[PDB]
DNA sequence: TCGGATGTATATATCTGACACGTGCCTGGAGACTAGGGAGTAATCCCCTTGGCGGTTAAAACGCGGGGGACAGCGCGTACGTGCGTTTAAGCGGTGCTAGAGCTGTCTACGACCAATTGAGCGGCCTCGGCA
DNA sequence: TGCCGAGGCCGCTCAATTGGTCGTAGACAGCTCTAGCACCGCTTAAACGCACGTACGCGCTGTCCCCCGCGTTTTAACCGCCAAGGGGATTACTCCCTAGTCTCCAGGCACGTGTCAGATATATACATCCGA
């Protein structure tokens, strides 16, 4: 299948370069990462379904993620989700 | 314009009572008054919270009761009577 | 053509196509948007990272320099934010935060 | 006269568990919701079906803590509930850690 | 003839057949999965009415009122766990005592 | 309007009392108690049918739903209801 | 049958040591019985549910999280 | 002749098995007890090492936190040795019976 | 009790085993295009809501006695931690079968889309007996 | 004892129903080989009993203090009514966005490839706890 466990050593090595993960901390966190996805995405539907709308835009994802998270790690998310939007704008 | 400054008092000591009583307790002491009064603040602080959200998510100046019993639908404490 | 990837226009580590493929596999709307996407895998590598620089401080300070998922339920615990968000997981292998009820210890 | 101290308490429990009417002043917890509102959005505004909702599920919250924090002090041999036993079925419920 | 009469119900199955293709649930619904639905939602509907008419008719009352439905629901085990987290609008209360608070 | 079930709440108490009437206010409690339990159950189904892999959400999808919200008694009860209606249906066709 | 004893008292005594403990009275082991066969019992009949609908014999352990988490209580470490 | 004086040994346990991670009951008895549980459900099943095995831990952990809540309960009513009747309340107040 | 006994984190040599690394590859990710509709934008209109003002009155505040109950102390008898000896069955590692998970195919009914029809309950009336 | 909710009436229009099409979801068949199951015996870690001391759960008792209930006084909630204009909700329309398709190519994957940090076992000194 498809996930995202090849991908928690590179983010981890921009972090704490000297460290390692084990063989079931990959595991633990790729199905954290999943269910939260799932879950910051079925927020963001069943929202876009309150406007009537039946599309998911990022705004959609902005206003979910800020009504599931409490305000520092909330506002810190909003913050890394505009960079990454403005800098793909970028190019 | 519209500048506001205490009304967390608006929870009388009576109604605290009265609240209480409903919920089936004969005596209280008198240091319940305030403390229960904070976690009303902070109760009706994210139910509110994820209320105003919904508008504002909605392009909406107005808060509507659909938006609240979302708020706690969400909150794991659905509402009825409301749509 | 030119051969770029939107994960590398990003500037991020996660693939966003990856979740553009769970966006639109999961059914959660009938349609994705552009940036959705891109957003979604901005505040996951965030929080990707945020949790696991508190594992990897609650791991290394313990002396030990692999992190297993023990240091995981550290970092998750020993978080207001993350607990609010996680605190009904039970993560695998546990590892209960360690703490003592100060009336039980004794004179 | 005087009635001895647990008669009359009993009477406005027995009570207030038939009728249904909200025992907060409206207005008073109107102004409170906007108070706390203001912070997030200046200048809101509300349906008033919308803040009644609000009343309602603010009135079954603190019933249902009430309760529970009774038979918290009930379990301590008391019968006056204390501030202690609200922080103790707040953190058994889990919203203080 | 209309599925909702063929099958010898009271609910619209035409409307949870349109519901459900607007939930999307699924990207495509079964043939007999509405009418199984309206099914079980018309027996629910009987159950909570039965209880709701009987603790109504006790209070010498010809009317069903939200306080009712919460009678209702908090007096079935069943209803309870499948409806514990529900706060009705002009309800909400058990009449209850505990044992030590009487003199 | 609204698309809901508020024209059959009343039209059930035949079947179930006699001279008990909803009040204006209580029928749209029902009916939002009702919309919720649909939708609570059908996305139990979907999600179910998702983790079988299939996509179609079929008669079977729902009876095991059913089952997963409601325990024992009233589930099989419901899922009782649920197969004889199934069977009402089938023997009810053209030919009648 | 008498299988519920499988969990002996110092079984359960170690783990409300893990939980924080330093006196246990007699009759906690019988409480502490019944209530986990009742939390047994439940996801149990929830995950057997959900293999019972997947035509299969076995229990998964992806059907046993799938229960835990519509359950309200999830489960890491397998997937 | 030396002998450690009555809870400090609990203190060191308590220490001890809240600083270590593993399992804390025996696999093959709660294994007999899934299946035995479980045959009445549905006869002729099969489980997955690994299944029975996260059987386990959602068991272990939900344990552990009811007895911690107890724990703070039976703390709540100057007592040091949990009872049933923390059980009970801790159980009620989380809110399944 | 301070010193002695005991559980414990600390230092040091091992191998081995999970992990960093270069090599084809391929399949999913990216690019570009098109066709179609979801919704973004904009008038608009009228619903309601926010502001305010007067009474009026139920309800909240304040005070005061006084009694019930929270709480400190104690004693006492019981139930439980501690430790040592004893039984047992868990866990260890092989070992062999096989039912069933899982993967592949393929053929078929089955379910979405759509053109056409209609009567069922929806809009608005007329009128009668019970809920207040 | 009063008047509004609802039984009974009648006309409508659009959602349910029929008939039909066709692409495809999956039901079914079949084959493979994986992991679970039952069992085999061996070691010993751990559960079990028992005795014993003792820490404390509880019950009682006395005290002291602090909620309740009542009466009086204040107050602002509430209710009616009147403005009013802000924006919630609505329709119309365009366009700009996404789905889908085809082509093309490199990031991740599976492979083999070394390779040094991490768990093990023994000895060291220390932290702690409990006895004068």
């Amino acid at each position: 299948g498809d996930s995202f466990t090849p991908y928690f050593p590179r983010v981890l090595k921009q972090v704490h370069q000297g460290l390692s993960l084990s063989q079931e901390a990959v595991s633990v966190m790729d199905s954290m990462i999943h269910d939260i996805l799932d879950r910051i995405a079925t927020e963001a539907g069943q929202l876009a379904h309150y406007t009537k709308r039946v599309t998911i835009t990022s705004r959609d994802i902005q206003m979910a993620v800020r009504l599931l998270l409490p305000g520092k790690m909330g506002k810190l998310a909003e913050a890394q989700g505009t960079n990454a939007a403005l800098r793909t704008s970028l190019c | 314009r519209k500048v506001l400054r205490d009304n967390i008092q608006g929870i009388t000591k009576p109604a605290i009572r009265r609240l209480a009583r409903r919920g089936g307790v004969k005596r209280i002491s008198g240091l319940i008054y305030e403390e229960t009064r904070g976690v009303l603040k902070v109760f009706l602080e994210n139910v509110i919270r994820d209320a105003v959200t919904y508008t504002e998510h909605a392009k909406r100046k107005t808060v509507t009761a659909m938006d609240v019993v979302y708020a706690l639908k969400r909150q794991g404490r659905t509402l009825y009577g409301f749509g | 053509a030119k051969a770029k990837t939107r994960s590398s226009r990003a500037g991020l580590q996660f693939p966003v196509g990856r979740v553009h493929r769970l966006l639109r596999k999961g059914n959660y709307s009938e349609r994705v948007g552009a940036g959705a996407p891109v957003y979604l895998a901005a505040v996951l590598e965030y929080l990707t990272a945020e949790i696991l620089e508190l594992a990897g401080n609650a791991a290394r300070d313990n002396k030990k320099t692999r992190i297993i998922p023990r240091h995981l339920q550290l970092a998750i615990r020993n978080d207001e934010e993350l607990n609010k968000l996680l605190g009904r997981v039970t993560i695998a292998q546990g590892g209960v935060l360690p703490n003592i009820q100060a009336v039980l210890l004794p004179k | 006269h005087r009635y001895r101290p647990g008669t009359v308490a009993l009477r406005e429990i027995r009570r207030y568990q038939k009728s249904t009417e909200l025992l907060i002043r409206k207005l008073p917890f109107q102004r409170l919701v906007r108070e706390i509102a203001q912070d997030f959005k200046t200048d809101l505004r509300f349906q008033s079906s919308a803040v009644m909702a609000l009343q309602e599920a603010c009135e079954a919250y603190l019933v249902g803590l009430f309760e529970d924090t009774n038979l918290c002090a009930i379990h301590a041999k008391r019968v006056t509930i204390m501030p202690k036993d609200i922080q103790l079925a707040r953190r058994i419920r889990g919203e203080r850690a």
